[PDB]
């Protein structure tokens, strides 16, 4: 029954030197570095056939690999008991045209059982067959589909490939570096037709390209390099 | 959601800046990340009650709503679109007096969640309409990609707050509740357990708010003060070019997630480095929810439709982007 | 807030014409010490009744009797 | 190498037929932009003075890693092409 | 020595009574078949929710009367925008186009160049508010507070043509707003 | 623990007087507070450089391919030599400036070096490495975490 | 030779997992589908594999924990890799994924060698 | 003022804040109507894109008379954030008559509450009959 | 002093555990009530 | 789950002898189904006129020799139709379809600014 | 619904003893019950064949999986 406090009478404490503690962030991930890279080895030795190369940042392990042998390195993340990678979280593309194959198709997974994440790279082109693992994770059939809208790539073995986000009889595939970011043609109601027409972009105001301020030096250095010391060659000894 | 939203592109940039924020804005980051979850539940399980047929909860609990984005609307100056969780820390401090009125709400938000309860949890026809309905095993919930509440009441005991800890969700306590028959009432009562335990939380992060800078020590990634700015030629440069450039991030890429209150949200980043992102794919739980639907909802009636639609807690911009 | 008791007070305060005004476009009967008036002729209230909750105790009367912009 | 991939981008046939792209290095990187359209790039609105425009390429700028790529990647969609000199 | 000899992992592990114990039958309930059968024909919890929806009939409602009354707004409100003056009347303003570059939306058209008497300054300075995501960036970004957005919300207008403010629209609003807007200034200093 | 607390230690309005006794005597709940603010308590006060350049340090992508993953397999790490001297240590090092293959690499080596770098634990698999170690849940009871009894069709995992 | 081995029950005790429930006869079935993995990896997998190496050391391992014990949970805090219902399961795939293996021979050179250009991002060969 | 239930996008959450009980729409006769035939006010709160611009104007035109428009944030004004994008309509004047433009990103409900005095107030002056009499 | 920060003595533990405590009387005496109005009912039936 | 209905699987076909069976049955759906087009879409011209102009993009590609074009063709066309059949693509859409269509001279478009 | 039919003729056929109760007696009485005893075992019957339920066309029935090894 007693009043309630006024809180904002309460005595409040007094600080003094606060800046930082100043220390490395990408130190932190120095455990799990050396953990990914025994364990991108230990696929890349069980799979030489199909593993080009792997790659490890802070904690997160890349498996790059070719069109025609993402289905087994999937089936094998999928089913082998070391690497319970169950659940593909996402099917994305990103787009780069300097190269023969321009598109990046990534697979992202993760396995609930050991509490890890693994990615997939493959490549593709404008016309080259990807493989659908869409038989293997029934979670990437929209994330292709998805992925062919935006950028066009051919995903062999899809239950049912179209348009998931454009507007129906769409053309063009909106996320291509080469599609400008406007479109070409726009939507207006025409009142001789009585129905919504599409007809080709104008804009009352075009886009202003303040891009071009782009810095005539570099900002970021070359870095610091934290390959872990259990991966490095060894050097040879100095003469006797 | 979204402050939770902005957190994750933060999260992500941040990790590609190799920088990180201090431990004040790792707090407000974790307070208002829970506030947010609040404010999604309400809207979620309020809205999916009310497309069952139960008015009045969402009525009482939009009140709710409007208490925290009064929260939203004083560190921000916008009720819903707070561009305040930004790469660095936050974009302002929080005002004097706002812990106690966060306090204050905390003390009768009990009484809130106890009454919708009352209304919902032992109805029997809330149950005739939850209860084995969109069901979804611990199998196809994992090759679905469900996450969140969706695998959660599945069976499996996942929770990336607890996987991937970030931002002082470690120096804090909660449970995550976890359902054994996968339905559309195991889901109701997990997202009501995890209403309470962002309680939990926010007493905590309220009680245990340290001092110091919000935001990175660095300007050139954070704006420098203004009074500053106007006395000291070098904070006016870069004042100057962190409008006018940005930032550079070094290239490279990222997959970062977040317990999301809809699930696990993540964005894929990619950096060239330059000071616009190169790519950025924006993985939303809410879209795999959706590609598992006809999956779920084949055999049930058309009013159980809208009882799975509910409970997937599907908002299509977040679908569509 | 909602009671009868709360309106017939505010209605003998207010007396019958100003009451009437808020009769048509406030919906409530209200009342209120006098704060200041603007440059246009409106007049702001504050309440000190302690039966008014939180964002009620300041309100306005507008000049015009029909409509309130 | 060869084939028509302008056939299956879904792009409109006047960056093939009407349209004229730009190779250059302008210092490290090489970019391809479009010239600009003879009538149509610009033009004042009598509204507010805005500057309109029917040119959908005019914010577009690809960039590249090497002069093979931009060549390429141009031909690649069967563009009307002209390399400037560095 | 982990548990990678057996492929294990500290994660895999499943906590003690993770399993769910055997079903009760109907035999081992803990109610009489009258008990349960009273609470079902009688609709027991169903009830009791009527009474709960009850209590809250004579409670204090939640509404204001707007627009007699209005919501609590804060000293970071984003409203409607304005350009300021000096108090010497003066512009603050230097069209030196750092809003114009931050604007997410690109809603900001800037033209400048030096003023008769020689000042630095800009004759043509509109926003689309249209196009505006009236997210306060370029009033973070101005270094003379020239750009500001007032608390206000109520500028609804009949044709989209109205929202299309210039610098005599914008400098009218300053004018108008000038004391609201030191208001918020005055009370957000310590925080910008 | 969140155990329930009385209406009045709740920064809300309630009853005085009678007013209070018959509101305590016609709730179910009688200390559930009604939820309207304190108007007297609540909002009464209106709102109105290289040593720490991390960015520049930032980790550098570095990339293994089977050339130089059978390199630590055959002349081993700097970490763990396994490599010659002189001359002869360099002619072994440019053996891999080319294209090697790692299944031919698998192919002719001892085992006992196989199962010391590639496998772990003496032979043992290599398991996909957690995010968290200390990710650990354990089973609770109402006693403690507070939430539904038993009956219901969902349970409460703590830290461990 | 018919050994029809159940791997996943549709009926019985809930397990805690939606969906899967609780296999009447644990322990035969992991003896047997353990065995059957060893078996079958000396007929279809050379020696030289890496992957036949490590199946082989937790194969063995595991088989030798559900010999060695009679208690159900015993058996699941000695292996760490979820219920017995769950540790049949993994079993089951691994064997079926000795016979893709064998099929794939992925133990062999890189079939499919990557363009100079690849694995390039702005410039910067990975 | 019966308006139709067409909430797009994050202007959405602020019009169901309007019928929440601070603000309670429904004290003034406002009412939100599922079908397009028990409704006179279109409220557009959200990005209009291509593809749904043709069943926006279906819907429209289903509307009985007399019927009005409102525009509300600026992604219906005039496409707001994603003015620039490929998907989406540069304002929905462009496909139906708009009678007021609420601004915002979002528009507060008492924000919208003042566009929909605003109407009313320019229904009231409605001379309909008189204009027979007079103007026919 | 210059920031928002919690009490020395800290903030009051708050509720947040569930309360939902069971009232009225047991279903022996509902369905007792419910026989006795019956039989009462029937016995001024019965009398008319 | 099950694919929505007229949905075929994508498969990338090495043979031109079987790639050019796969489009002229489908050439032959699209023909079959053009009183379809006509009913649902409420189109204001014959079928007779929906089949012309079925034909006149078949007879656009006619000449494309390169296989991987030939797939990529095939399987655009096959979601075209799989849209046109189930309703999903809106009235105006396809009314817009068939409102597709002399050069002037250089002087004339001198003129009026040309393009 | 079409079981709705011979249930509403019963019902209506009630109608006659509700206005002649005491005429009739005990001897009505004991045809009432008769009445009502003959159409309870089709009260029995509906409820034994589960006849008043909601025929579905899907049926969600859990598969075994199982290894034929060797
Ligand atoms: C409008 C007009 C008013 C209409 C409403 C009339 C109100 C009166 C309601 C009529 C019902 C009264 C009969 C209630 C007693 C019968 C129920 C009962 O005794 O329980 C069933 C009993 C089984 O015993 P059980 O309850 O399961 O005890 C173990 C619990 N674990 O099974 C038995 O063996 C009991 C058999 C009957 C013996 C008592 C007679
Ligand atoms: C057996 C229940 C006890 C019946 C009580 C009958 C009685 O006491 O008589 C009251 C009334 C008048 O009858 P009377 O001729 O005066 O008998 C002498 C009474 N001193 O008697 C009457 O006229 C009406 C008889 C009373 C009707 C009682 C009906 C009880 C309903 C059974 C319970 C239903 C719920 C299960
Ligand atoms: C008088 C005419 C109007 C009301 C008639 C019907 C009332 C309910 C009868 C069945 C009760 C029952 O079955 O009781 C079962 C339950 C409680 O029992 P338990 O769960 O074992 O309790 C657990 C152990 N205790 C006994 C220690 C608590 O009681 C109730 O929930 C009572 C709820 C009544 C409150 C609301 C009253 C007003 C309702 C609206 C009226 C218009
Ligand atoms: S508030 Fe943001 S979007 Fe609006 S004008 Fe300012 S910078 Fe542009
Ligand atoms: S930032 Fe301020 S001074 Fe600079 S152009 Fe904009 S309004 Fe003018
Ligand atoms: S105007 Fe702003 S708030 Fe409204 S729908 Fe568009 S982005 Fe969302």
């Amino acid at each position: 029954e007693e009043p309630l406090p006024v809180l904002r009478d309460l005595p409040r404490p007094e600080y003094g030197e606060l800046h930082a503690p100043v220390y490395n962030p990408a130190e932190k991930y120095k455990e799990q570095i050396e953990e990914l890279h025994k364990f991108g080895r230990y696929i890349m030795g069980c799979l030489p056939k199909f593993v080009q190369q792997f790659s490890v940042w802070k904690d997160e392990l890349v498996i790059y690999v070719a069109p025609s042998a993402l289905t087994q390195v999937a089936t094998f993340l999928k089913d082998h008991t070391s690497a319970q990678f169950k659940a593909c979280m996402d099917v994305t593309a990103a787009d780069y045209p300097t190269r023969t194959n321009r598109f990046d198709v990534v697979y992202n997974l993760l396995s609930v059982r050991h509490n890890s994440r693994i990615r997939i790279k493959t490549y593709a082109s404008e016309v080259s067959p990807v493989p659908s693992v869409v038989p293997l994770f029934q979670g990437a059939n929209w994330f292709e589909r998805e992925t062919y809208d935006l950028f066009g790539i051919f995903f062999e073995g899809h239950p049912d490939l179209r348009r998931i986000m454009t507007d129906y009889g769409f053309q063009g595939h909106p996320l291509r570096k080469d599609f400008p970011t406007t479109g070409y043609t726009e939507v207006r109601y025409d009142a001789e037709k009585r129905r919504v027409v599409y007809e080709p972009l104008e804009l009352t105001q075009a886009w202003r390209n303040f891009t071009v301020g782009s810095s005539v030096w570099e900002q970021v250095g070359d870095g610091k390099d934290f390959t872990p010391e259990s991966f490095k060659l060894p050097t040879p000894a100095p003469d006797p | 959601s979204m402050m939770t939203n902005e957190q994750v592109f933060s999260l992500a940039v941040e990790k590609l800046l190799n920088l990180e924020v201090p431990e004040r804005g790792q707090y407000i980051r974790t307070l208002f990340g829970e506030i947010t979850r609040v404010l999604n539940h309400l809207m979620s399980v309020l809205s999916h009650a009310m497309d069952v047929g139960a008015l009045t909860p969402f009525l009482w609990g939009f009140e709710e709503r409007e208490k925290l984005m009064e929260f939203y609307e004083r560190v921000s100056g916008a009720r819903l679109h707070s561009a305040y969780v930004r790469p660095g820390g936050v974009s302002q401090d929080l005002p004097a007096g706002l812990l106690d009125d966060i306090y204050m709400w905390a003390t009768q938000f009990g009484d809130r969640l106890d009454e919708t309860e009352e209304l919902l949890t032992d109805s029997r026809i809330w149950k005739q309409r939850t209860i084995g309905i969109g069901e979804v095993t611990a199998e196809d919930a994992l090759n679905y990609g469900l996450s969140g509440v969706m695998l959660r009441g599945s069976g499996v005991p996942f929770d990336i707050r607890k996987s991937q800890p970030y931002d002082a969700y470690d120096k804090v306590d909660f449970d995550i509740a976890v359902g054994t028959k996968g339905d559309c009432y195991d889901r109701y009562l997990i997202r009501m357990t995890e209403f309470r335990q962002s309680l939990r939380i926010i007493e905590q992060c309220c009680n245990q708010m340290p001092p110091g800078p919000v935001k990175v020590e660095d300007f050139k990634v954070a704006p420098p003060p203004r009074a500053l700015m106007k006395e000291d030629m070098e904070a006016l440069i870069h004042h100057f070019l962190l409008y006018t450039k940005g930032y550079a991030v070094p290239a490279g890429e990222t997959y970062t997630a977040i317990e999301a209150p809809k699930g696990e949200m993540a964005v894929y980043v990619v950096s060239d480095g330059s000071e616009r992102p190169y790519r950025c794919k924006i993985r939303a739980p809410g879209f795999a929810h959706l590609g598992a639907f006809d999956h779920i909802a084949r055999g049930h009636f058309l009013p159980d439709a809208v009882a799975i639609i509910g409970t997937m807690d599907l908002v299509f911009g977040e679908v569509d982007r | 807030s909602s009671s009868i008791q709360r309106t017939l007070r505010n209605l003998w305060k207010n007396g019958f014409k100003k009451s009437f005004k808020q009769l048509q476009g406030y919906n409530d009967i209200k009342s209120g010490r006098l704060v200041g008036t603007d440059s246009f002729g409106n007049k702001f209230y504050e309440v000190d009744d302690p039966v008014e909750i939180h964002m009620r105790t300041r309100f306005v009367e507008y000049t015009g009797f029909w409509r309130q912009d | 190498t060869d084939l028509a991939k302008e056939l299956v981008s879904g792009a409109p046939k006047e960056l093939i037929t009407e349209r004229v792209a730009r190779i250059y290095q302008e210092t490290e990187t090489w970019k391809i932009d479009w010239d600009i359209l003879n009538k149509g790039n610009r033009w004042e609105n009598d509204l507010m003075g805005y500057q309109s425009s029917s040119d959908y390429m005019q914010g577009t700028i690809l960039k590249f890693d090497t002069r093979e790529g931009a060549i390429r990647f141009a031909k690649g969609q069967g563009w009307d092409y002209y390399i400037q000199e560095p | 020595p982990t548990l990678a000899l057996t492929s294990g992992s500290i994660q895999g592990t499943h906590p003690e009574g993770f399993r769910l114990p055997r079903p009760k039958t109907w035999e081992e309930s803990s109610e009489s078949a009258l008990s349960k059968a009273t609470k079902w024909y009688l609709l027991s919890e169903i009830f009791r929710g009527l009474y709960i929806t009850l209590e809250m009939y004579f409670r204090a409602p939640y509404t204001i009367y707007y627009p007699f009354e209005k919501g609590p707004v804060s000293p970071r409100f984003r409203g409607e925008h304005a350009l300021r003056r000096y108090p010497s009347g003066e512009e603050r303003c230097i069209a030196c186009k750092l809003c114009e570059a931050v604007c997410p939306a690109q809603a900001i058209t800037i033209e400048a160049e030096e003023r008769i008497d020689g000042s630095r300054r800009t004759y043509k300075y509109d926003i689309d508010m249209t196009k505006c995501i009236y997210c306060g960036y370029c009033q973070e970004s101005c270094p003379v507070d020239a750009i500001v957005e007032t608390p206000n919300v109520e500028y609804a207008t009949e044709t989209r043509e109205e929202l299309l403010y210039n610098k005599e629209k914008l400098l009218a609003n300053g004018d108008k707003w000038e004391q609201e807007i030191q208001y918020a200034l005055d009370a957000d200093a310590p925080y910008r | 623990s969140g155990g329930p607390v009385p209406v009045f230690k709740k920064y809300t309005t309630g009853s005085k007087g009678i007013w209070e006794k018959i509101r305590q005597l016609l709730t179910l709940v009688p200390n559930r507070s009604t939820g309207n603010p304190l108007v007297k308590n609540y909002r009464v006060p209106p709102p109105g450089y290289y040593d720490r350049d991390h960015r520049r340090n930032y980790p550098r992508l570095v990339a293994f391919d089977q050339t130089k993953v059978s390199g630590l397999l055959t002349l081993g790490s700097a970490q763990n030599p396994r490599i010659s001297v002189g001359e002869k240590g360099q002619k072994e090092l440019a053996v891999f400036d080319q294209s090697v293959s790692l299944s031919s690499t698998l192919a002719t080596i001892d085992p006992k070096v196989v199962k010391s770098e590639l496998l772990a634990e003496g032979g043992s698999p290599v398991v996909a490495p957690s995010l968290n170690k200390k990710m650990k849940f354990r089973l609770t009871e109402e006693s403690e975490h507070g939430m539904y009894p038993e009956d219901y069709p969902i349970r409460i995992f703590a830290q461990n | 030779q018919a050994q029809e081995i159940l791997i996943k029950a549709n009926k019985g005790n809930p397990t805690g997992l939606t969906g899967l429930f609780q296999h009447p006869s644990p322990r035969p079935t992991l003896i047997t589908l353990y065995k059957a993995t060893l078996k079958n990896l000396e007929e279809k997998i050379p020696k030289e594999s890496v992957y036949r190496t490590a199946v082989e050391a937790f194969t063995k391992e595991r088989l030798s924990i559900v010999e060695n014990n009679e208690i159900i949970e015993d058996i699941e805090k000695k292996i760490g890799s979820g219920l017995v219902e769950e540790l049949i399961v993994q079993a089951n795939e691994e064997y079926d994924l000795i016979d893709k293996m064998a099929e794939w021979k992925a133990w062999e050179e890189l079939e499919e060698k990557p363009l100079d250009d690849q694995w390039t991002y702005f410039g910067k060969k990975l | 003022f019966w308006p139709m239930t067409f909430g797009l996008a994050c202007c959405a959450v602020e019009m169901m804040h309007v019928s929440a009980p601070r603000y309670d729409q429904d004290r003034l006769g406002i009412i939100f109507r599922a079908s397009p035939r028990q409704s006179d006010i279109m409220i557009v709160a959200g990005t209009v894109t291509n593809k749904m611009a043709p069943a926006l104007r279906q819907v429209y035109d289903q509307m009985p008379y007399p019927r009005w428009v409102i525009s509300m944030g600026s992604c219906a004004n005039g496409g707001g954030y994603y003015h620039y994008s490929y998907s989406v309509v540069r304002g929905v004047d462009r496909i139906v008559p708009v009678d007021i433009y609420v601004p915002g990103c979002p528009p507060t409900s008492e924000a919208l509450m003042y566009g929909v005095f605003q109407l009313q107030k320019k229904m009231m002056d409605g001379q309909t009959h008189r204009m027979w009499y007079r103007s026919y | 002093a210059t920031q928002d920060l919690p009490p020395i003595s800290g903030y009051a533990p708050i509720q947040w555990k569930r309360n939902l405590p069971s009232r009225g009387f047991r279903p022996v005496i509902w369905f007792l009530g419910l026989c006795t109005a019956t039989g009462y009912g029937f016995y001024q039936i019965s009398l008319a | 789950t099950n694919p929505t209905a007229f949905a075929q699987t994508t498969r990338y076909v090495k043979d031109s002898t079987e790639m050019r069976t796969l489009v002229l049955n489908l050439y032959r759906r699209y023909l079959r189904h053009s009183r379809g087009f006509v009913n649902n879409y409420n189109l204001d011209i014959p079928a007779s006129q929906v089949r012309t102009k079925i034909r006149q993009e078949f007879e656009r590609q006619r000449f494309v020799k390169d296989l991987p074009l030939k797939n990529v063709l095939y399987m655009k066309a096959q979601m075209e139709f799989q849209e046109l059949v189930n309703f999903w693509k809106q009235q105006c859409h396809v009314m817009q379809y068939f409102e597709s269509i002399k050069g002037d001279s250089f002087v004339q478009k001198f003129l009026k600014g040309a393009q | 619904a079409l079981l709705f039919l011979p249930f509403d003729l019963e019902v209506s056929s009630m109608l006659p003893y509700i206005v002649s109760i005491y005429s009739v007696g005990i001897y009505g009485l004991i045809i009432f019950i008769l009445f009502l005893l003959i159409l309870i075992v089709g009260f029995i019957y509906e409820f034994n064949t589960k006849s008043l339920s909601i025929t579905t066309i899907l049926h969600k029935k859990n598969k075994a999986l199982v290894k034929n090894l060797y």
